[PDB]
């Protein structure tokens, strides 16, 4: 292997990878567009900004890889390769990650105007991703506009897994990492999250799909909360009742907001022209979206109730939607954690075995 | 019904 000089830190990788530029920058990492000749498909390479200098992100990236291995679908992306370009353990200290390149992430389309059917596709897709890591109980917690990419035919896959994992008693203190402007409420407020806190973020997505503009601008997580419950009504005692001891003052001194009829929210016109084909019509989205844009983390859709939901409905084929769900071995557990040294090594059990 | 085929981006 050679390299070559971009931005900061250089690159590492395989002879099979020319013609190499980049085309992402990236919060934990970053990634190129280079040509594996070997094998005939520009691929996408990704190295990890991040590799275990620290504590609290080679935990991530471990729990990336693993996930990485035991993935496998249509809608979920997946592991072309991976490599190190160190020669013992000792010198260890960068993983890089090689992967099918798509035609562009969502956050293109998303200033497109889509004409349902190809959305209704999308979402579906989107839709189906998800569903995978949840009925093997797992969560994305990160899924947004800029993670998900597609391949000029409506094709349609979700990437990175580098926080993704499964939980219940757990909080965050750190959502300096969950791209806010789709970061959903269990999450926001230190409370705690199902599984399911990833539709959330797909609403915030169908709003950013049908509006052009972001959902819930946040000027620092704290205005995120004042710009949603601004937009969705002061959530009920119910939901009150359910937080942490102390964010509840605040939640409640806040100033209690009208909140919107999505017949208001998301009135027809930013809805792709009515061209009926069958279920799919504008009251439709919006329908869904009332389902998954919810505060409450209780009373939100689900994903085994999305797919099968009229706007999704048609094209649910089970060859796809009802995928025997991935499994993994044991070494995942997500809430404990083992030293900043072994975690390294526990990596070098992964670069090394794959390949 | 039928499924897009294409995506004009
Ligand atoms: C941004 C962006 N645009 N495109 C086309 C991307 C991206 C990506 O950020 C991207 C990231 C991974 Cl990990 C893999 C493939 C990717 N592709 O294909």
């Amino acid at each position: 292997f050679y390299s070559v000089e971009i931005g900061d830190s250089t690159f590492t990788v395989l002879k099979r990878y020319q013609n190499l530029k980049p085309i992402g920058s990236g919060a934990q990492g970053i990634v190129c567009a280079a040509y594996d000749a070997i094998l005939e498909r520009n691929v996408a390479i990704k190295k990890l900004s991040r590799p275990f200098q620290n504590q609290t992100h080679a935990k991530r990236a471990y729990r990336e890889l693993v996930l990485m291995k035991c993935v496998n679908h249509k809608n979920i992306i997946g592991l072309l390769n991976v490599f190190t370009p160190q020669k013992s353990l000792e010198e260890f200290q960068d993983v890089y990650i090689v992967m099918e390149l798509m035609d562009a992430n969502l956050c293109q389309v998303i200033q497109m105007e889509l004409d349902h059917e190809r959305m209704s596709y999308l979402l579906y897709q989107m839709l189906c991703g998800i569903k995978h890591l949840h009925s093997a109980g797992i969560i994305h917690r990160d899924l947004k506009p800029s993670n998900i990419v597609v391949k000029s035919d409506c094709t349609l896959k979700i990437l990175d897994f580098g926080l993704a994992r499964t939980a219940g008693t757990s909080f965050m203190m750190e959502p300096e990492v969950v791209t806010r402007y789709y970061r959903a409420p269990e999450v926001i407020l230190g409370m705690g999250y199902k599984e399911n806190v990833d539709l959330w973020s797909v609403g915030c997505i169908m709003g950013e799909m049908v509006c052009h503009k972001i959902l819930f601008p946040g000027r620092d997580y704290i205005d995120q909360w004042n710009k949603v419950i601004e937009q969705l009504g002061t959530p009920c005692p119910e939901f009150m009742k359910k937080l942490q001891p102390t964010v509840r003052t605040y939640v409640e001194n806040r100033p209690k907001y009208a909140g919107y009829s999505f017949e208001k929210l998301f009135p027809d016109v930013l809805f792709p022209a009515d061209s009926e084909h069958n279920k799919l019509k504008a009251s439709q989205a919006r329908d869904l979206l009332s389902k998954m844009l919810v505060i409450d983390a209780s009373k939100r859709i689900s994903v085994d109730e999305a797919l099968q939901h009229p706007y999704i409905n048609v094209w649910y084929d089970p060859s796809e939607a009802e995928a025997p769900p991935p499994k993994i071995p044991d070494k995942q557990l997500d809430e404990r954690e083992h030293t900043i040294e072994e975690w390294k090594e526990l990596i070098y059990k992964e670069v090394m075995d794959l390949e | 019904p039928k499924r897009p085929t294409t995506l004009n981006l």
